RNA sequence: CGAAUGCCGGCAUGAGUAACGAUAAAGAGGGUGAGAAUCCCUCUCGCCGUAAGCCCAAGGGUUCCUACGCAAUGGUCGUCAGCGUAGGGUUAGGCGGGACCUAAGGUGAAGCCGAAAGGCGUAGCCGAAGGGCAGCCGGUUAAUAUUCCGGCCCUUCCCGCAGGUGCGAUGGGGGGACGCUCUAGGCUAGGGGGACCGGAGCCAUGGACGAGCCCGGCCAGAAGCGCAGGGUGGGAGGUAGGCAAAUCCGCCUCCCAACAAGCUCUGCGUGGUGGGGAAGCCCGUACGGGUGACAACCCCCCGAAGCCAGGGAGCCAAGAAAAGCCUCUAAGCACAACCUGCGGGAACCCGUACCGCAAACCGACACAGGUGGGCGGGUGCAAGAGCACUCAGGCGCGCGGGAGAACCCUCGCCAAGGAACUCUGCAAGUUGGCCCCGUAACUUCGGGAGAAGGGGUGCUCCCUGGGGUGAUGAGCCCCGGGGAGCCGCAGUGAACAGGCUCUGGCGACUGUUUACCAAAAACACAGCUCUCUGCGAACUCGUAAGAGGAGGUAUAGGGAGCGACGCUUGCCCGGUGCCGGAAGGUCAAGGGGAGGGGUGCAAGCCCCGAACCGAAGCCCCGGUGAACGGCGGCCGUAACUAUAACGGUCCUAAGGUAGCGAAAUUCCUUGUCGGGUAAGUUCCGACCUGCACGAAAAGCGUAACGACCGGAGCGCUGUCUCGGCGAGGGACCCGGUGAAAUUGAACUGGCCGUGAAGAUGCGGCCUACCCGUGGCAGGACGAAAAGACCCCGUGGAGCUUUACUGCAGC
RNA sequence: CGAGCUAGCCCUGGCCAGGGUGAAGCUGGGGUGAGACCCAGUGGAGGCCCGAACCGGUGGGGGAUGCAAACCCCUCGGAUG
RNA sequence: GUGGUUCGUGGAGCCAUGGGGGAAUCUGGGCGGACCACCGCCUAAGGCUAAGUACUCCGGGUGACCGAUAGCGCACCAGUA
RNA sequence: CGCGGGGUGGAGCAGCCUGGUAGCUCGUCGGGCUCAUAACCCGAAGGUCGUCGGUUCAAAUCCGGCCCCCGCAACCA
RNA sequence: CCGAGGGUAGGGCCCGUGACUGGGGCGAAGUCGUAACAAGGUAGCUGUACCGGAAGGUGCGGCUGGA
RNA sequence: GUGGGAGAGGGUGGUGGAAUUCCCGGAGUAGCGGUGAAAUGCGCAGAUACCGGGAGGAACGCCGAUGGCGAAGGCAGCCACCUGGUCCACCCGUGACGCUGAGGCGCGAAAGCGUGGGGAGCAAACCGGAUUAGAUACCCGGGUAGUCCACGCCCUAAACG
């Protein structure tokens, strides 16, 4: 989808919006399965540590169902697909037959009314969740675990994915939304299919406000600034750098590597 | 315009407060210095009530 | 003590000088008094009136109210006071806060960390204009009242009775409970009209005894209705979920409703009743009182931004928590308890005066400055919190009286020309509101557009089309259309209300910034690319613990640069950087010990110590420019000259491409050619010899957008020729109050010399009675700041790197 | 020792008269094989325009021992973000 | 790897100690300035212990100390205004 | 005016700093192949080294004086 | 009332001129090269695309007007 | 109409083997690539040649034709679904309903453009290495768009018989 604007005013012309068409007629979120309160704020305890944040809409957190062995054979009809603030993905609420409402992330396909489930058993269909062995090999699949019981954790972005490739041991392969070939274990759950609205990729924000909304407050170069306060500053007429390309604080940032070398997570990978 | 004192009871015993002193070992020293110099008030005068 | 722009104090000097804090304005009669422009009273005049009027909150803390007072405080006066002396003055179960709740955030047992001090920290606690919660209308006081009193209506506890039901938690659920813009229907506040009701009065000045003028025609008030409107399905089976249990909640499945029908829950009317009650007039106030009065308390229309409220519709950025409240069960208890009526009894602590866009708050001041929320009437202008006048209500801004010079501030007007003024139409004018004509290039089909340019605009009578409230009508209230006519110099007649255009540069645009000399061409900005990061992520703060990141996961997050959009981003990896290279060279501790040394009489003990094995790092080998960067010279050559498509040679890592080019880049330069002009170092278009453009420190463009920056026209004009007149506030004269920087002392003249090189002060001559006042500014190398440029000092900081030397970090 | 000025963030409340302009989506018609799409009517979108409060600080004047240690007058920017 | 000592690595002992190795009970251990021989001194890795010594808020004494711009900031209702 | 770089056969470049020895590419001349020209093949010629001085036995080469040439600086006021 | 025309303002077409600019046509014996016609010595021709003093070259696909 | 027939006609989904390139291991050395000849490059840091294992994309050998289908452009492994055309026979139904077709609408190789994916081999441009008087060419080693997928534009052609 992605609804498009006439050229009404500068900017709400080039401005891109979501459809939330997939949307099925709900909104209002589920209070109990969500929403906590959700505490913004920009910096840890005192100082700010990430720059540029703060500021936009006021959020309710999702409480969403991230380690789904929690129902191991208990099926559940696919209720609603709602929107969540705190994601790319769009989430679809679910009930259980046990009686038990939760949310999962939303994957493509899955259709108001649908039913799905997760354990060992499982058919592989768009929905249901299995430990990765029983998976066929080939399927893409998303909402992986990295560690067995620790919950989910790869391709959960908007419409991201991963594909399983081999396996080897009490260990499987598989290639992250990234390119990078993982060795993950067993029994690590990953619900089938791909997470969908992957149209994401695609709103052109428009303005500067769109992105103040989504609480991202303006950048300001190093290019910009003096010596006093970041490497590229000063002196007259703008000017290149002068220097290899670095951060506020100073590393190279045109290049240097930083995945630290020694991690014992070394072995379980072998891409890029 | 707008000048530089504004005041505020709450903020003023909030933080020149005789618990706010207590609160912390160099407010403390605080105190102490002021009874030992004689200060008639230790701690600012906020009121009201 | 004679000096330190010395320290403290005292007193001069300028000086009766400048000022006396808004240009909203005062004049008079009459009291009080030792003394009144300044106090009290009255009459007259002017200002505010989305306040300069009322009501909260913050702050203030006695300033409120009386009596008695002026020494000082008041920019004068002062009998006055926000001042001095004294006494009086603030009353709450319902307003506000607390014996209720929770948010950020504090604090903090369990724990975790840190030399100590201390740091983190789920529970819990605290934490407030947020949730919850029971009072409305009048009366009185010199000062308080939603507080006292009067009328009417409630809230909890506790204790009784009357009974109902398994009662029952700090635990489970339900609810509480939420965005923004736009809105529906019915109401009330508020307002307008009245031929109707009720009223002291009043016929002036030429007309008027008139449906005449003026004044006023409500307020609250339970149940009960009535009119709006919000909430809500009711059963029964099954039940593995809702961290023990549930009859509740969820989830299925059969019935009945789908309707607000029915329960409730508010708002609004109506309401037993309680109360208020104008003008004018009589009084005595520093003000209030009495009468008006058995006052009337009537009908239409306008109408909410408020109320019904958890109303609806649309949208993307997706919109607190806990408690009260209902429900559900557990340990327990079921002679308890809990629920429903009725009674009696009980109901603490703090705030209440007064100021409050200001003389009581923040600005050293009775300071033209600043200060959150609510009310903010009427007429007219299209609407409006706008504008002008005005209700209510409050002010005349705490020095005055004269005079009518220059000059200053502010303001009005102009002959003829009109930008000739000038860095520049800067400033000032012009235009201006509404309605209807009518609108170009170009364009990203929106725009440009209020383009430009025009006409209409007042009253009178006549005809005529719509609505709305009323019944399908009268009235009252809104929009209209036509047709005759009247008056002015002039009809948004007064106030509020664009000058327009062409062209180029710069940036896309809305936005942001140097509080207090810079609002921009700077920053930000959607978007573009590179790069890091697989999740105990990268990265940042912290010693750590921990936190952010993020309850995020490659369509995600950190860094960097470019900066919408269109067309596009060329060659160099030689150097520096980063990226890749399980080979070699070098490499510290350590491992290894050939070998040598010191002592011993010896075993020993104690030192050195070559091979060799030893990481990252550098060296070495490659990749890589939207990484740091760079992207030539000297000749010769075409059948007129001229020029060079061609060639030659040297050095490169390679030898700047497209596109642009006298530029925001051009030194020689006002380059040269064209346009505009009477004339154009500016402008615009060309040329290319680019001193010294050129491709993501992006290149060339681009509709639109601009308090940006040039150039040009038309319009208008005091900008100017070149001024003149006028107004007001000062200036000046008088009464009152009365400063300041500066000051070696002064009896402080011109030329011409001289002098440390710019003489009132020395020399010579000339001139010149003594002292003031208004004015002008040439001088006293005039005041102001130990010159901010400069140099000096082995003075100080801020900033950079392949400066040195460390440290974090890796 | 200070974030009662000031900068930024967090929680929580409050505020922006009255005018313009007309987006999408609807509804009807036209069109076709069905469409795209074109007209009306409705609709009320917007870092939309005009403009008070409010927030600013453009240009000029005055002020410069000031009313003021950032003022005043005229004028001008924005004002549903 | 550092500290302490006059000791700044120096021939650098001793006294302490974060790091790694890692004993012995008298014929056992440390020291006398690398180390070794000889000759000597001491008996570590547990603790306490008055006295002489420091100081002056308070009390007293005494001044070739001040005498109200001095002497404490304060002779005085001052750590106040 | 100041800094440093440079004048070599006809053209463009080496040659010095460690003085004795002028080298390369092109071009020019003679000869070949071709019908002829170019290409290609075989041979050959050409340099007071900017000039006036001396330094040494000996100067392109070392050192001073001028003649042009090229590039860099001309800042604070 | 209309109304010849006169003044204001904005549009539409055509005509002429303008520095320089873009290709073109034509011009007995100027320069550079050699693309095509014989297998033109890389078969050519083509549409498009990038590139180069010039002819032109190369890619992708097509055609016989070649093998 | 009824009843059959051939076909790389179309779309979408799914899959199969061959070879290349890279990756990992085995084993194994002193050269491999390439040309007219060579040079660049590739290799003792373990190349080339061989075996096993894994990824990824594109194209479908034999059938295959001088063949078939399509209106054209064009369509070629296999399977399935959806789909258009086309011939034969039977002579049953309609009953003149027929042909062309200005404009319109639609399809429309290739290269090219937009956004997003994918990228083995090839390969404009471009870097080298030869060739030449000179080579911006033909030849060789590199190598980017592109080639391929989705959707959207582009409408050209020696679109030819
Ligand atoms: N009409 C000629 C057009 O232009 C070009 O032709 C132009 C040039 O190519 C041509 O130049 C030729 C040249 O080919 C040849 N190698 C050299 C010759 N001297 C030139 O000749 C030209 O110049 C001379 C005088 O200068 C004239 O007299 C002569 O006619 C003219 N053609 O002169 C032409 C214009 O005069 C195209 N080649 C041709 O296809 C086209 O038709
Ligand atoms: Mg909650
Ligand atoms: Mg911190
Ligand atoms: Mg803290
Ligand atoms: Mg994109
Ligand atoms: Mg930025
Ligand atoms: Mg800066
Ligand atoms: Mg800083
Ligand atoms: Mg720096
Ligand atoms: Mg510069
Ligand atoms: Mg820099
Ligand atoms: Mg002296
Ligand atoms: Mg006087
Ligand atoms: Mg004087
Ligand atoms: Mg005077
Ligand atoms: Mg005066
Ligand atoms: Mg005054
Ligand atoms: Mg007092
Ligand atoms: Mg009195
Ligand atoms: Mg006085
Ligand atoms: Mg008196
Ligand atoms: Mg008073
Ligand atoms: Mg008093
Ligand atoms: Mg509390
Ligand atoms: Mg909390
Ligand atoms: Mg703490
Ligand atoms: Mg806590
Ligand atoms: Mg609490
Ligand atoms: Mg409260
Ligand atoms: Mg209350
Ligand atoms: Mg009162
Ligand atoms: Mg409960
Ligand atoms: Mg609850
Ligand atoms: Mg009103
Ligand atoms: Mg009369
Ligand atoms: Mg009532
Ligand atoms: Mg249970
Ligand atoms: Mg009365
Ligand atoms: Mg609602
Ligand atoms: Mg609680
Ligand atoms: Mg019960
Ligand atoms: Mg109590
Ligand atoms: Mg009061
Ligand atoms: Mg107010
Ligand atoms: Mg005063
Ligand atoms: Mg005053
Ligand atoms: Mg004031
Ligand atoms: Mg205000
Ligand atoms: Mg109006
Ligand atoms: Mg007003
Ligand atoms: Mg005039
Ligand atoms: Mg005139
Ligand atoms: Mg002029
Ligand atoms: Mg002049
Ligand atoms: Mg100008
Ligand atoms: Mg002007
Ligand atoms: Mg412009
Ligand atoms: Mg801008
Ligand atoms: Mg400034
Ligand atoms: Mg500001
Ligand atoms: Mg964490
Ligand atoms: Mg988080
Ligand atoms: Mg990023
Ligand atoms: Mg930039
Ligand atoms: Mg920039
Ligand atoms: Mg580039
Ligand atoms: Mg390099
Ligand atoms: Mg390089
Ligand atoms: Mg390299
Ligand atoms: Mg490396
Ligand atoms: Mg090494
Ligand atoms: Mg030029
Ligand atoms: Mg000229
Ligand atoms: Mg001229
Ligand atoms: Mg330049
Ligand atoms: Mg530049
Ligand atoms: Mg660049
Ligand atoms: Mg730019
Ligand atoms: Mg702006
Ligand atoms: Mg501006
Ligand atoms: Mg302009
Ligand atoms: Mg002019
Ligand atoms: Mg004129
Ligand atoms: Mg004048
Ligand atoms: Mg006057
Ligand atoms: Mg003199
Ligand atoms: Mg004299
Ligand atoms: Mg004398
Ligand atoms: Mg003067
Ligand atoms: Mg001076
Ligand atoms: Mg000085
Ligand atoms: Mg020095
Ligand atoms: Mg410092
Ligand atoms: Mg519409
Ligand atoms: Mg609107
Ligand atoms: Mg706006
Ligand atoms: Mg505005
Ligand atoms: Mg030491
Ligand atoms: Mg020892
Ligand atoms: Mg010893
Ligand atoms: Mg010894
Ligand atoms: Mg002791
Ligand atoms: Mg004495
Ligand atoms: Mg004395
Ligand atoms: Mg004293
Ligand atoms: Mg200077
Ligand atoms: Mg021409
Ligand atoms: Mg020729
Ligand atoms: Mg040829
Ligand atoms: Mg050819
Ligand atoms: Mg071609
Ligand atoms: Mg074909
Ligand atoms: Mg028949
Ligand atoms: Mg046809
Ligand atoms: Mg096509
Ligand atoms: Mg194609
Ligand atoms: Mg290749
Ligand atoms: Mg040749
Ligand atoms: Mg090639």
């Amino acid at each position: 989808a992605v609804k498009k604007f006439k050229p009404y005013t500068p900017s709400r012309r080039f401005m891109t919006v979501a459809d939330f068409s997939e949307i099925t007629k709900t909104e209002p979120e589920k209070s109990l399965v969500k929403p906590l309160k959700k505490t913004g704020g920009r910096n840890n305890q005192g100082r700010i540590t990430v720059r540029f944040r703060g500021g936009g809409h006021k959020r309710l957190y999702r409480i969403i169902d991230f380690k789904r062995w929690d129902k191991v054979g208990i099926p559940a009809k696919v209720a609603a697909i709602e929107y969540d603030p705190n994601r790319s993905a769009r989430i679809a609420l679910l009930h259980y037959v046990d009686g038990e409402k939760r949310y999962i992330i939303a994957p493509d396909g899955l259709q108001v009314g649908q039913q799905v489930v997760a354990g060992p058993d499982a058919p592989i269909q768009v929905g249901n969740a299995l430990p990765l062995r029983f998976i066929p090999v080939g399927t893409v699949v998303h909402a992986v675990e990295l560690e067995p019981k620790k919950g989910a954790k790869l391709a959960r972005a908007a419409g991201t994915s991963a594909q399983i490739q081999g396996r080897e041991g009490d260990y499987v392969i598989l290639r992250l939304p990234s390119g990078e070939l993982r060795k993950v274990h067993g029994e690590c759950y990953a619900t089938v299919g791909a997470v969908g609205n992957a149209d994401h990729k695609n709103i052109v924000l428009g303005k500067a406000g769109r992105s103040r909304w989504l609480g991202r407050r303006p950048h300001v170069r190093g290019a910009a600034m003096n010596p006093v306060d970041h490497p590229h500053g000063g002196g007259e007429g703008r000017a290149p750098r002068g220097r290899p390309p670095a951060s506020p604080w100073g590393w190279q940032t045109k290049g240097l590597k930083t995945r630290k070398r020694r991690k014992p997570s070394s072995r379980f990978i072998i891409a890029r | 315009m707008k000048r530089t004192w504004q005041p505020n009871r709450r903020k003023r015993a909030k933080t020149h407060g005789f618990r706010a002193r207590m609160r912390t070992p160099g407010g403390r020293k605080v105190l102490k210095r002021r009874r030992q110099k004689g200060r008639w008030r230790l701690t600012p005068a906020v009121r009201k009530r």
